[PDB]
RNA sequence: ACUCUGGUUCCUCUGCAUUUAACCGUGAAAAUCUUUCGCCUUUUACUAAAGAUUUCCGUGCAAAGGAGCAUACAUUGAGUAAAUUUUUGGAGUCCCCUCGAGAGAGCGGGA
């Protein structure tokens, strides 16, 4: 999906979507939940570089 | 945002329209409606400013100071917003 | 997520406490299988 | 359609939705492509019905990326001279001088074959064959789209021509003589280069952690999926898996996993590659038969020969007659 | 429940198969052992039997297998619901948050870290936060035993 | 500033619970008609499946009235209560030229 829009030259923008799953069902703390945003904007940024 | 009165919600409706806008000096500015803030400061765009004689001229870019603003006729729409 | 936008705009409309709304997923076979099948538009005015 | 669940879909639209009527359904099946995987053995030639004209081709197996990058459109013909020369050098450090040759994709203008034109100018001259080059160029695209072993589109092969025999008929022999021609030839020198079929492939995406990395790779080996990726998801107790299978094979594949793990795994399917079927199509060793496993060697013959039959040709390939007493 | 919910037993009642393990019944359509004719369309000559196509995928799939699914009441089983990873905690003295062992550790070891445009130094550093400005819940524990 | 009402619980009446993907019921009976297999010196009672319809054990909400137990006037639907640059604490007055009986206007001039 990513990697389409840009080859059509959409605009890209991101959103972090059932972060429920991280208190509720993963039980991360808080520490670690931020973490595993951070590892996503992470993965997101290095399919588009 | 904290609650500013109607008439600078609507005034911030009115960023995307053209708008009409005469200062205290008497000039009238048409032009588009780039920003406008909640001290009714307005940023104009594709402007045109009427003088008080009749004369007219374009400005690419206007900054009004809100306080010199003596009203501005808005568009029709926004009556419905 | 789009559902969480239609309930804002609409307010008569009716998401369950159980189970997603799903309004953009109108087809019968979307309704049964869950997945979203083919694409279908919104269109909504929203505040910033 | 793409795989799996999309002909359910497209399935229940048509009898729920617009026809509404008793259709019986084939068991799925996937298109073959047909490719060459040596240069040609021998240069082939072609003469026209009339005799007055010569034409010689050979065919070549095309540089490995280049394929993807003419069905993307990352080069289109159009770009011929200065930037289609360009690109060829910048990304493949190329045949340049042959590359401003090329002038011809097929079996259409996005089509994974390309024919060239490695006529040295001493045989002929450049307007003579620019004539005749709008009417072989239709007979390198029709002979790619429907011809070889299957009559499925050929592909990954790059297609030289050299020759010159044309004479002073240029009504009469442009396009009743050349074209049927070219096409003869290019199937010689498709056929001399020793052709083999190509399946096309799916890569699959399966999350589930620690007994179903074993069933994956159980119900792949099952299917001639292979494995290459073990990951253990960041923040996840679920591993995730990357796999190879062909897309022949996989039709079973999503409810297979689902039941091995017990709906612990779920793996979603996509393509990107094609792939060369194991065996020779040729091979008149293997003989088939439709009760009984035809597993490696068998795999190309039994699949060109069911698909030959499927088509309704003839059972076995023209070859002797294609090549002719001359050559 | 995946090839063992209620759609599926429904399915599998309209098609005529079992379920291993699940019900059976009488044929919906007692007609079709006579249609059997083996050569027009059938003939196995013409057709590439990689695998058994045989019951299962019948049932999760339908439409894409099934001749006549018309006047069959065939009925499409919810396609998948992604899987809950809930994790028991057998000792009831962990914190309720706490990071599972059996969760992989959040790393990528290839990743390139993203450019945090922090504010510079200088100025920024002396902005400050009003006093009585505080974490919304500040004082509330994060968990509880409940 | 106005009419408008005590909580709670329970009983009984009235209305709606058809856009069914799906569900008034996270449970699950029986009958009739029509149609298809198996028992039978006969009919019921039956086997086990489809479609159309009923019955039965339940159900949800809203509104209305009443009756009982511990007792309080507020309050629902209808509506109140900050002089230092961007408004709410004067860059304001006056005195000439122009059009015009008249009184205002000119990016008018000036103390
Ligand atoms: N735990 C959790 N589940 C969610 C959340 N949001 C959605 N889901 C679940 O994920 C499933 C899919 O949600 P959908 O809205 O249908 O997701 P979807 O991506 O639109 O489905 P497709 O577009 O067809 O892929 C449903 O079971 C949802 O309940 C969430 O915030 N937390």
């Amino acid at each position: 999906a990513i990697r389409h829009a840009i080859q059509e030259r959409l605009a890209v923008t991101l959103c972090i979507s059932k972060i429920d799953r991280l208190l509720l069902e993963l039980k991360l703390p808080p520490a670690d939940a931020y973490f595993k945003l951070r590892l996503i904007i992470d993965q997101v940024n290095n399919i588009l570089s | 945002m904290t609650s500013v009165g109607v008439p600078i919600k609507i005034l911030h409706e009115a960023e995307g329209h053209m708008v009409t806008l005469e200062t205290v000096t008497g000039e009238v500015y048409r032009g588009k409606l780039s920003e406008a803030e909640d001290n009714m400061n307005c940023q104009l765009a594709e402007t045109v400013v009427t003088f008080r004689d009749g004369r007219s001229h374009q400005l690419d870019n206007v900054f009004i100071r809100g306080n010199k603003i003596r009203f501005m006729i808005l568009p029709d729409m926004l009556k419905n917003a | 997520f789009l559902d969480c936008l239609m309930e804002q705009t609409h307010p008569e409309f009716y998401r369950a406490e159980d189970a997603d709304a799903r309004f953009t997923d109108i087809l019968f076979i979307e309704k049964q299988r869950g997945c979203s099948i083919k694409s279908q538009p919104v269109s909504i005015v929203a505040q910033d | 359609g793409t795989g799996e669940f999309y002909m359910d879909c497209v399935m229940h639209d048509m009898r729920k939705v617009f026809s509404e009527i008793d259709i019986k359904v084939a068991d799925p099946v996937v298109t073959f492509n047909e490719t060459v995987i040596e240069t040609s053995t021998l240069k082939c030639f072609a003469e026209t019905p009339n005799k007055k004209n010569k034409i010689t081709m050979m065919a070549e197996p095309l540089e490995k990326q280049l394929d993807e990058d003419i069905e993307n459109e990352v080069v289109q013909i159009g770009w011929n001279r200065r930037r289609l020369g360009e690109f060829f050098q910048t990304k493949y450090n190329w045949d340049l001088l042959a590359a401003r040759s090329i002038w011809a994709f097929g079996p259409d203008t996005t089509g994974p074959n390309i024919l060239l034109d490695d006529t040295l100018p001493s045989e002929v001259d450049k307007h003579l064959l620019s004539t005749v080059r709008e009417s072989l160029v239709q007979g390198f695209q029709w002979a790619t789209r429907e011809g070889p072993l299957c009559e499925e589109p050929i592909r990954q092969v790059k297609f030289k021509l050299l020759d010159a025999a044309i004479a002073t008929e240029p009504l009469y022999r442009g396009g009743g003589q050349m074209i049927p021609t070219a096409r003869r030839c290019a199937y010689s020198a498709f056929l001399m280069a020793t052709p083999r079929l190509m399946e096309p492939y799916y890569t699959v995406e399966v999350v589930a952690p620690a007994d179903c990395v074993a069933a994956v790779y159980t119900v792949l080996a099952k299917r001639r999926g292979h494995v290459t990726t073990d990951a253990p998801m960041p923040g996840s107790p679920m591993y995730t898996i990357s796999a190879y299978i062909p897309v022949m094979d996989s039709f079973g594949f999503e409810t297979d996993l689902r039941i091995h793990t017990q709906g612990q795994a779920f793996c979603m399917s996509a393509f990107h590659h094609w792939q060369l079927v194991p065996g020779d199509p040729l091979d008149k060793s293997i003989v088939i038969k439709t009760l009984d496993v035809q597993p490696t060697p068998h795999l190309a013959r039994e699949f060109m020969i069911k698909t030959r039959r499927r088509k309704g040709l003839s059972e076995d390939v023209s070859v002797n007659k294609f090549f002719d007493d001359p050559m | 429940f995946y090839l063992f919910d209620m759609k599926s037993f429904f399915t599998a009642k309209a098609l005529n198969v079992a379920i291993p393990g699940g019900p059976k019944f009488e044929p919906l359509v007692k007609d079709l052992h006579t249609d059997e004719d083996w050569n027009e369309f059938n003939d196995i000559n013409k057709v590439i039997i990689r695998a058994p196509i045989r019951t299962e995928y019948r049932i999760a799939f339908p439409f894409m297998y099934n001749n006549l699914i018309s006047s069959l009441p065939v009925q499409v089983s919810w396609y998948h619901t992604p899987s809950v990873v809930f994790i028991k905690t057998e000792d009831p003295d962990l914190p309720a948050f706490y990071y599972d062992p059996l969760i992989n550790p959040i790393v990528l070891s290839n990743l390139k870290a993203t450019e945090e445009n922090l504010p510079e130094g200088e100025e920024e550093d002396e902005w400050e936060l009003p006093e009585d400005v505080r974490p919304i819940f500040e004082d509330v524990p994060l968990y509880t035993d409940n």
